[PDB]
RNA sequence: AACUGCGAAUGGCUCAUUAAAUCAGUUAUGGUUCCUUUGAUCACUUGGAUAACUGUGGUAAUUCUAGAGCUAAUACAUGGCAUUUAUCAGUGGUGACUCUAGAUAACCGCCGAUCGCACGCACGGCGACGAUACAUUCGGAUGUCUGCCCUAUCAACUUUCGAUGGUACUUUCUGCGCCUACCAUGGUGACCACGGGUAACGGGGAAUCAGGGUUCGAUUCCGGAGAGGGAGCCUGAGAAAC
């Protein structure tokens, strides 16, 4: 209470890293960094918990100090880097790139890419000031500052950057009828085309969004990040993109399969 | 008699190593020991048991199979840098020095007295 | 009384204990400041200046400077402050000090040969000791001698005699900190090559947006 | 209790074990019981050396 | 070994205090502070001190220290913005700025004397460390709405010496009777104020239950509080810290 804490229970961790009780009383608690604690995944689970890579985090740590893993093409040593949402996880020992990318559920799940693809990712703005000397900036939604961006880039559009130069590559406007994944709870990995937005001065802006089978459902705007423009998505989804399957159905389609 | 799967074998390239869940099969065997085990997977595997580390065998309730994990690597260098130094320990070739923890904080308690090079002649 | 006397020219130091307190009555008034004549000290000492540096009481609680007393105090000290070592960072513990007026309740009294006399003590004026430790800093080096901008200080080391019985004899020198080596004028220049780097890519990334602007403002204009 | 019977290839000790459907027809005596495939137990052995 | 840097403000333990307080849901900082992480931004190779070490010591005694002789720095020190007001105009904004930028008049820290690797062509690659007018993360701090047991054998309470509001400061990381000065005489209450009790930390929860409920929650998670009782401080981004 006198200061910042520095310690993470396992009960008390994120719902979506999949903890387990009788391994331990403290999770791992995700350094500081471009996104925050609750809604990222720190690199000891995903290649511990998520790859298998290692067995307990002192091999976890083996593996990152050797400078075979990339977040976003710069190499990380931290094991309790944040590596939150559309980051590039890169390890050119093994050949495997990867994209957290939520699920149908909720979390982050493994999602490979392409060596063509994992060179660039998708951001979006949350905040644009103009700097000294008239200088216009940028705000993604993992702390990358951005200096120079297009004049049409506004405080709720998602852009594409290089993850070589990290200059802003392309851009999708914030507009009825492009695709976005909801990311905040309820709707969280949920892909839809965006039908209506409710402007609520003063409050939430609360969006409506339609899947691809017709499913209808709103969430808030701090929550919709736009993946592609029309319904063409930027970025590789994973399996069952954003249909969501009911109860009833997941459970056909479980059975079905055997 | 005593037969070997390893059902979820794994490459992993990072840490130079192959992980697997090793099933043992032993009707009237008891529990069969590491050092059958690792002989009977270097010959599998067309290794050396100099290089195989295989630990948490749990034999199942009746007998007659048994479950661990399994680790061989490329080279016995490779091994002695990514394996726990207690599973070297199993082998002869780590010896963990015999340092007795509790006086461990005897000594360190008592150089936080004297000062200076003193501290040496201590302990 | 005792007397830890010391020799800052020859670097030695001896401690006697003067029975006759008829030779330490010049020095019961005298605080921890002042340079007095070790006369009445003896025959030996005809021609000495001694200064008060400091000494402990009958109790051992150091003198400290400034306390214009003569019996113990409790201050507050904090750290810089003498007679006083910090455990932690900020830690004030309130300790007692000896006052810095010399009187005859003091166990030793430390003293400071500031003159040589006319004679010289054998344990403390005719042996001599070395500085132990040659400089370490380039530019230490040229004081010391009379070295210039043009000469090489790697050439002017101490280079002291190393050997002891029983190993191979050898020499070691000192790390030469501060030198002008080939390598911290990498450092400069490449410090700078930065500082061009960010001068080119200001004047390009002001360039595009402004190319950027000029050619989207001519569409509107229309 | 004696550990004779079992389900599928597993020796079951708890006699509140509710089989289901498919593991009925799979419900026989372990594969080292006196009274399956395996050596009798000690009673038969120690008789057996005496006479 | 020691100097320097950082941590020691987390954890762990207890439930004493505390009854619109804590706490829970909601939410506001456009009234704020944030070490670190992350992205942006960026030669006279100078000066003199010190520890370790060497040596002389004191005290019955301490993780007490004194005196002298040395010697290092990413220690110490040297070698247009930011900061404080005033004026003018209206680049990107927000539901709404006294917003962010810009132009004037001035006022008065920052702008690398560091380190490693690779060694190639006076120029050179890859890092470490370090600066913050910025963003970002971990979050603090204080507010908005609503919600607590028993008690009238507690019916009026607050207001000298702040109670309620206004004005101007002062102060604080900021808003605010937080404080000061001058005015106003208010503010709360049978819809239970104020006062008293609690063998009262609050909540997530537990037990028991047809429905409805009753009772419990010191106790592993979250929040708060305390380190014998109070009170006052140092250091630091962060403590009224044990």
């Amino acid at each position: 209470a006198r200061g910042p804490k520095k310690h993470l229970k396992r009960v008390a961790a994120p719902k979506h890293w999949m903890l387990d009780k009788l391994t331990g009383v403290f999770a791992p608690r995700p350094s500081t960094g471009p996104h925050k604690l609750r809604e990222c995944l720190p690199l000891i689970i995903f290649l511990r918990n998520r790859l298998k890579y290692a067995l307990t985090g002192d091999e976890v740590k083996k593996i990152c100090m050797q400078r075979f893993i990339k977040i976003d093409g710069k190499v990380r040593t931290d094991i309790t880097y944040p590596a939150g949402f559309m980051d590039v996880i890169s390890i050119e020992k093994t050949g495997e790139h990867f994209r957290l990318v939520y699920d149908t559920k909720g979390r982050f799940a493994v999602h490979r890419i392409t060596s063509e693809e994992a060179k660039y990712k998708l951001c979006k703005v949350r905040k644009t000031w103009v700097g000294t000397k008239g200088i216009p900036h940028l705000v993604t939604h993992d702390a990358r500052t951005i200096r120079y961006p297009d004049p049409l880039i506004k405080v709720n559009d998602t852009i594409q950057i290089d993850l070589e130069t990290g200059k802003i590559t392309d851009f999708i406007k914030f507009d009825t009828g492009n695709l976005c994944m909801v990311t905040g709870g309820a709707n969280l990995g949920r892909i839809g085309v965006i039908t209506n937005r409710e402007r609520h001065p003063g409050s939430f802006d609360v969006v409506h969004v339609k899947d691809a089978n017709g499913n209808n459902f709103a969430t808030r705007l701090s929550n919709i990040f736009v993946i592609g423009k029309g319904n063409k998505p930027w970025i590789s989804l994973p399996r069952g993109k954003g249909i969501r399957l009911t109860i009833a159905e997941e459970r056909d389609k479980r059975l079905a399969a055997k | 008699t005593v037969t070997i799967r390893t059902r979820k074998f794994m490459t992993n390239r990072l840490l130079q190593r192959k992980q697997m869940v090793i099933d043992v099969l032993h009707p009237g065997k008891a529990t069969v020991p590491k050092t059958e085990i690792r002989e009977k997977l270097a010959k599998m595997y067309k290794t050396t048991p100099d290089v195989i580390f295989v630990f948490g065998f749990r034999t199942h309730f009746g007998g007659g199979k048994t479950t661990g994990f399994g680790m061989i690597y490329d080279s016995l260098d490779y091994a002695k840098k990514n394996e726990p130094k207690h599973r070297l320990a199993k082998h002869g070739l780590y010896e963990k020095k015999k340092t007795s923890r509790k006086q461990r904080k005897e000594r360190k308690n008592r150089m936080k007295k004297v000062r200076g090079t003193a501290k040496a002649n201590v302990g | 009384m005792k007397l830890n006397i010391s020799f800052p020219a020859t670097g030695c130091q001896k401690l006697i204990e003067v029975e006759d307190e008829r030779k330490l009555r010049t020095f019961y008034e005298k605080r921890m400041a002042t340079e007095v004549s070790a006369d009445p000290l003896g025959d030996e000492w005809k021609g000495y200046v001694v200064r008060i540096s400091g000494g402990n009481d009958k109790q051992g609680f150091p003198m400290k400077q400034g306390v214009l007393t003569h019996g113990r105090v409790r201050l507050l000290l904090s750290k810089g402050h003498s007679c006083y070592r910090p455990r932690r960072t900020g830690e004030r513990k309130r300790k007692s000090v000896r006052g810095c007026i010399v009187d005859a309740n003091l166990s030793v009294l430390n003293l400071v040969i500031v003159r040589k006399g006319e004679k010289d003590i054998p344990g403390l004026t005719d042996n001599t000791v070395p500085r132990r430790l040659g400089p370490k800093r380039a530019s230490r080096i040229r004081k010391l001698f009379n070295l210039s901008k043009e000469d090489d200080v790697r050439q002017y080391v101490v280079r002291k005699p190393l050997s002891k019985e029983g190993k191979k004899p050898r020499t070691k020198a000192p790390k030469i900190q501060r030198l002008v080596t080939p390598r911290v004028l990498q450092h400069k220049r490449r410090r700078i090559a930065l500082k061009k780097q960010r001068t080119q890519k200001n004047k390009e990334e002001a360039s595009e947006y402004a190319k950027l602007l000029a050619k989207r403002s001519k569409e509107a204009k229309e | 209790r004696q550990r004779h019977i079992r389900v599928r290839k597993q020796v079951v000790n708890i006699p509140s074990f509710i089989v289901r459907l498919d593991s009925q027809k799979h419900i026989d005596f372990s594969l080292r019981s006196p009274y399956g495939g395996g050596r009798p137990g000690r009673v038969k052995r120690k008789n057996a050396k005496k006479g």
